[PDB]
RNA sequence: AAACUCCAGUUGACACAAAAUAGACUACGAAAGUGGCUUUAACAUAUCUGAACACACAAUAGCUAAGACCCAAACUGGGAUUAGAUACCCCACUAUGCUUAGCCCUAAACCUCAACAGUUAAAUCAACAAAACUGCUCGCCAGAACACUACGAGCCACAGCUUAAAACUCAAAGGACCUGGCGGUGCUUCAUAUCCCUCUAGAGGAGCCUGUUCUGUAAUCGAUAAACCCCGAUCAACCUCACCACCUCUUGCUCAGCCUAUAUACCGCCAUCUUCAGCAAACCCUGAUGAAGGCUACAAAGUAAGCGCAAGUACCCACGUAAAGACGUUAGGUCAAGGUGUAGCCCAUGAGGUGGCAAGAAAUGGGCUACAUUUUCUACCCCAGAAAACUACGAUAGCCCUUAUGAAACUUAAGGGUCGAAGGUGGAUUUAGC
């Protein structure tokens, strides 16, 4: 089981109260949605994912509160379109809960191609089919020249060998198609000796798969991420009541830097900024929750308000 | 300053990412498109026969 | 009015903290250390040397106990920064820095110069530092690393200090200097179409033309940062042709042949700095005759043939533009101009014939034509008349026809008809011009 990940920060940062609207942007599991509506029962709820699976969850949870939750589907960009049908375009919602990242179930179920432990089809897209024709990793990894798909490992994975990674791969797709994830990984770990298929390690010292970063550098282009976090960050401000409180969950510092400026103002790569931050905080789960949940290790809690 | 007369007083996110996604995106879409070292003498010891002629 | 306020400014009171200026002085003490004022006590030795351990000392940090606490400040917490920042930056605060009494006994504890005595004549002297040496004595050293380590022993020390090896391993380790390279290296002057700004027209967006890349194909090759990319080609329908498939020939157009490998064996011809001014034979002198160095014009060791620059010549001048431009740099480009060293093929890696390849899912370089009113069309070659937004501007593109060349043309070029698209002056970035 997938505990919401600081689901008592998120709570007491947006403390939601009655006569108060608040929007989901990534409902996912929806650990942290049914969280927001168990504090307060006459709260007004709307979600969304680009997952059919996730939206299909928020449907059939929306049996336990009828009109308290209202489940929708698309990405942060299909979000304002999505929602713009309502006819909520001011929206004055009081809070956005835009948590990042992989679901629990996206990455627990093999089939999905999340997990290089396991072995499923080298999907690696949140999409869960409703747009059939979008490029899965397996056809990302397959097609990219060496330089473009250097670039996105050395970015979106931080991967410093990018040349070294990159090669292994063009080189293993000519002997076969790559389409499943321990075959990815295998690619991966054969570029560096046998030694290193283990050697580094993560964030708490904690030893990982050579290929671990790699897999998320395919994740987040295949579902391009950073650009629909922009968007999506945009998107929920115009959307965003004043005063309304914001609450971001940047599982990596990767995409906590769009966070990390976007709310203040700073460029990505003058005018007054318009939020306060009542939780500049950025910090991990408290160590003891990290060892029972070390997915959400990295997870970096920024919060504003809109001015 | 004071002399000089001031009149009557009163587009793609990719970029911001750092590559381009979208031409990226139609390029793998095209495909799916057709889918469906040496050792060094030291200098010093190298050999002549200059005494030997 | 009122009381409250961490807070700030003036004024006054105020310490168990630290001691501007003098101090540009170079003193005192065994060293460590010692720089506010006064006072008391007080700075061993009428040969010299003499200890890891004896005797007595010994910065800072640190320990034990009791006090002080202004300010500073490990750690710690918070705020930034960062891919990360348990750093550098900001704030807060503690051990600690202070006093007392005990410990601890370490420093790049370094003038990196042992004490004492003597000399300035010899050779002045590896180098650098700090001129070179003599006598005498104690301490110490004997390739690097292992190793400020292990064990033993001693110690108020107990994660400590002192003394201090071996095994395995290596052919070096190391000192000083020189050159080159490099420096998120200093200073000063700089670049003239020039590094930035400034000036003009462009590229980067659109279509097309063309090159390359990638992909594709049974189907060339070379160039490919500046210094490749309308490049070898002042040029590929056959031929050209070196490529692929099939068939054929074997002393073969040649006293054979090979566009087979190697441009990292070469000649030949060139790119590049060069939009440079230097290269250097032969001598001479300096440094002890070391690697190295060689200039001062009121001149102090340089002289130099030669090459380049320059001069001269070409074009319309003595200007400008061409041309020229050494040595060397990039084992730069070319074995596919030709030739050629080495290696390889010789019924085949050679020769001939027939047909065929050279496309675009795309990306990108260069160019062309445009987006219009300083324009569009016609007359004219500058005193005109019309056009001027979905019948405008705009294709040199697509489609259809004709013509030219040729044996061969959906294919090449020219012309006509049809068609009338994107494009509405183009982000970062970027080219050329005095
Ligand atoms: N651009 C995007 N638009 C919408 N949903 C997205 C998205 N990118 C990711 N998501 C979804 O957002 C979720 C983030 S991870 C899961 C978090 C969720 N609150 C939970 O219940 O655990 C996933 O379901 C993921 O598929
Ligand atoms: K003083
Ligand atoms: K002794
Ligand atoms: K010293
Ligand atoms: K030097
Ligand atoms: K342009
Ligand atoms: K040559
Ligand atoms: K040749
Ligand atoms: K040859
Ligand atoms: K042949
Ligand atoms: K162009
Ligand atoms: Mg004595
Ligand atoms: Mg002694
Ligand atoms: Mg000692
Ligand atoms: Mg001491
Ligand atoms: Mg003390
Ligand atoms: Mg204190
Ligand atoms: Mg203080
Ligand atoms: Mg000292
Ligand atoms: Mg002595
Ligand atoms: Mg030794
Ligand atoms: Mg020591
Ligand atoms: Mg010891
Ligand atoms: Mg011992
Ligand atoms: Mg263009
Ligand atoms: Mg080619
Ligand atoms: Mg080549
Ligand atoms: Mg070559
Ligand atoms: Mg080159
Ligand atoms: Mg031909
Ligand atoms: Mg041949
Ligand atoms: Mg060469
Ligand atoms: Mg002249
Ligand atoms: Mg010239
Ligand atoms: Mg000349
Ligand atoms: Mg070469
Ligand atoms: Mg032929
Ligand atoms: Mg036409
Ligand atoms: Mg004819
Ligand atoms: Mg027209």
């Amino acid at each position: 089981l997938h505990i919401p990940v600081m689901v008592d920060e998120v709570v007491h940062c947006l403390s939601p109260q009655k006569g108060q609207i608040f929007l989901d942007m990534t409902f996912g599991s929806g650990g942290h949605t049914k969280a927001i509506l168990q504090k307060e029962s006459d709260i007004v709820l709307y979600a969304l994912d680009r997952d059919p699976t996730a939206y299909a969850l928020a449907e059939h949870l929306s049996e336990l509160y009828p009109k308290q939750i209202r489940a929708m589907l698309g990405q942060f960009s299909q979000a304002e379109a999505l929602l713009m049908k309502a006819g909520v375009q001011p929206g004055t919602f009081d809070g956005v809960l835009m948590d990042l990242g992989c679901s629990s179930m996206q990455l627990d179920t093999p089939e999905r191609g999340f997990s290089l432990r396991k072995d499923g089809p080298l999907d690696m897209r949140m999409d869960g089919g409703r747009y059939p024709d979008m490029p899965t990793a397996a056809d990302v990894v397959n097609a990219l020249d060496q330089q473009a798909l250097a670039s996105i490992l050395r970015t979106y994975g931080e991967e410093k060998h990018a040349k070294k990674i990159a090669s292994a791969i063009v080189q293993a797709r000519s002997i076969y198609p790559i389409t499943r994830t321990q075959q990815l990984a295998s690619i991966v770990a054969g570029a560096f000796p046998p030694s290193a298929i283990y050697t580094r390690k993560d964030l708490l010292q904690r030893s990982t798969h050579i290929a671990t970063k790699t897999f998320q550098a395919l994740r987040i282009f295949v579902n391009n991420e950073l650009n629909e976090l922009y968007t999506g960050l945009k998107t929920a401000q115009k959307f965003l009541r004043p005063g309304g409180r914001l609450v971001a969950l940047s599982f990596h510092s990767l995409e906590d830097r769009i966070v990390k400026r976007f709310l203040l103002g700073i460029s990505m790569t003058r005018a007054p900024l318009m939020w306060e931050l009542i939780h500049k905080k950025v910090l991990s789960p408290q160590d003891q929750d990290v060892q029972d949940n070390p997915r959400g290790r990295s997870a970096k809690l920024r919060a504003a308000i809109k001015l | 300053l004071a002399v000089a007369d001031f009149g009557p007083r009163d587009t793609t996110s990719s970029s911001l990412c750092g590559i381009d996604h979208e031409a990226l995106n139609k390029q793998i879409m095209e495909y799916k498109r057709r889918k469906d070292g040496r050792k060094r003498a030291k200098p010093r010891l190298e050999q002549d026969s200059s005494l030997k002629s």
